């Protein structure tokens, strides 16, 4: 879509500041408690869920990489939790606030109302992939 | 629904943060006008819609005081907000869509300010908490 | 939340297209499953999960019981409903924004059906009793 | 999108055995009953309700002859209704669910799920172009 330089720079900020081993097990962990639905395609101290918790992250990362082919860089894994997983889309959405929410909580007032849009605009796009 | 155990996290919750309840408002209204720029027209009338202007802060310390509102009369939302429904439904004709915008600003704040208070489970149930307050906003659209 | 207005036309719609429920069960559940893919997953233990399959017909009947269950529990949709609520919830783990989804061809099958007497009356009652429906099944979720 | 040789086939036959002047003002209609806060922006026999109804289907109609350009086909008007008119976009969702079932209504038995579905999808593609 249509990125700012200054977009670029803020997702590419939060990247490099985020540790993935934090932040990947956290979102997913939440995200089983407060949408317990979530729970069936699998809570804090479960090795499973902060395995897949951080493969999340490292799976936005990929995106932020190539922020201009956002679309294409996911549909492998569009089809994987579509066809295979079976992960109703609405699903996607739930992550990705429990991910903004989990990263408000580390970064306090650094997270920055601009932040929060570029990020949220980022994983808008990603989520648009996953459905895809 | 709200369950006992629901009500009791909500006001235990409430009695930790809303010390800074005017804070928490400016931050959320904030970040709802520049996050969700399609928010913005239902505060035109405002000289300065810009982020911890003296119209937002002022408002914050509003917002926040009808959630203090809901959380006293937690066990009848319906009733305890009929007023503010017919406000935002009537007099000021807010989208309902709008609702379930601001909710997500406030947990966002509250998560930057109270980390290690705003643990999952408390989220469970302000999420479910806020979700009712949208729902008893919303009572009289139709 | 459903005014006496509501109920009533509810109530009186129910009563002039409640004849041909079997119609309306079978002809929404193959929709919601052709127009709606991702739903096909959970009958997927059924062998003929095609329109008007004898699986979707018999389940239609069910399902149309469910909705005539709520019709008689309208005073009460949280207690009527709750162990459909439960049973969604835990036995058949369905996510719970599917229901939106089912509500949604309930309404285009009703139109196809009656047009004379779905007017837009009858539409808003209809569609404020399908989302306490939904909304009291979801009840059970967290 | 991808469109296939069928959806053309049917999205073509819908609007052209379609009453514009009947359809566009029947759902518009119903969209003020049944979402009563469309109603700011302006109720069977109200005339401005009726005419932009019409409007709306011929809005529709223009995606219709190029089904491959619908995302940039809705430019102007996206604009119009965000910026100018300042219609919530969730809006949008709310009036294609009415031309859905009061094209159902007209049609009956013939509206089948197949032509739901290549409806729906026509509809969906248009909202996404009109929130652009
Ligand atoms: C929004 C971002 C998402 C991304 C980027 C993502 C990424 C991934 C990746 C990288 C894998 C590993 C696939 C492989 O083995 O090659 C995976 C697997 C899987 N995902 Fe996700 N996922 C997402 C959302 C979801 C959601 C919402 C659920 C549902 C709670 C979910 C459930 C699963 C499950 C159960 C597996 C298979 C088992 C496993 O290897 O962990 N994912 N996902
Ligand atoms: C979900 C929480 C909400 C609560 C608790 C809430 C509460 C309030 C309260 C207490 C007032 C003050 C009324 C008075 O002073 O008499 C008010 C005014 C107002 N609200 Fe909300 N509101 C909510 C959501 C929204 C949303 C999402 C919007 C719009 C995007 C909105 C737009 C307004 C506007 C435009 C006013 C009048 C502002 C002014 O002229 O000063 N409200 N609200
Ligand atoms: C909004 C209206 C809904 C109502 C009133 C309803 C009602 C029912 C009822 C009465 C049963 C039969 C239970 C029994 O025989 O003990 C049932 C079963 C079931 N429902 Fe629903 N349901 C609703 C929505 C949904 C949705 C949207 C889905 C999924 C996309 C769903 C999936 C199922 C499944 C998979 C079963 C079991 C099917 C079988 O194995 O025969 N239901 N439902
Ligand atoms: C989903 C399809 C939509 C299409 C294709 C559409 C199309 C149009 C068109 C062709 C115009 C005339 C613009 C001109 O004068 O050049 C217009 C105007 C307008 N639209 Fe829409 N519209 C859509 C949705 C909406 C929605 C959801 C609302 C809100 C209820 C709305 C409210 C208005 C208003 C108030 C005007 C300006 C006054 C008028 O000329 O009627 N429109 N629209």
């Amino acid at each position: 879509v249509e990125w700012t330089d200054k977009e670029r720079s803020i997702i590419s900020d939060i990247f490099s500041h985020m540790d993935y081993d934090d932040i990947g097990p956290k979102a997913l962990s939440r995200c089983l408690v407060v949408y317990p639905w979530t729970q069936r395609y699998f809570i804090m101290s479960n090795a499973n869920v902060a395995a897949h918790g951080i493969k999340v992250l490292h799976g936005l990362d990929r995106g932020m990489k190539n922020m201009d082919n956002i679309a294409d860089a996911y549909t492998d894994l569009s089809t994987l939790h579509s066809e295979k997983l079976h992960v109703d889309p609405d699903n996607f959405k739930l992550l990705s606030d429990c991910i903004t929410i989990v990263l408000a909580a580390k970064m306090g007032h650094a997270f920055t109302a601009e932040t929060q849009g570029a990020f949220q605009k980022f994983l808008a796009a990603v989520v648009s992939a996953l459905g895809k | 629904s709200l369950s006992d155990k629901d009500k009791a996290a909500v006001r235990a919750l409430w009695s930790k943060i809303g010390k800074s309840s005017d804070a928490i408002g400016n931050d959320a209204l904030s970040r709802m006008i520049v996050v969700y720029p399609q928010t913005k027209i239902y505060f035109s009338h405002w000289p300065d819609v810009t982020p911890g202007s003296p119209n937002i802060k002022a408002h914050g310390k509003k917002v926040m005081g009808g959630i203090a509102l809901a959380v006293s009369k937690i066990d009848d939302l319906k009733t305890g907000l009929m007023e503010l429904s017919e406000q935002h439904a009537y007099k000021l004709r807010v989208d309902p869509s709008n609702f379930k915008i601001l909710n997500h600003c406030i947990l966002v704040v509250i998560s930057t300010m109270f980390p290690k208070e705003f643990t999952p489970e408390a989220h469970v149930s302000l999420d479910k908490f806020l979700s009712g307050v949208a729902l008893a906003l919303a009572e009289r659209y139709r």
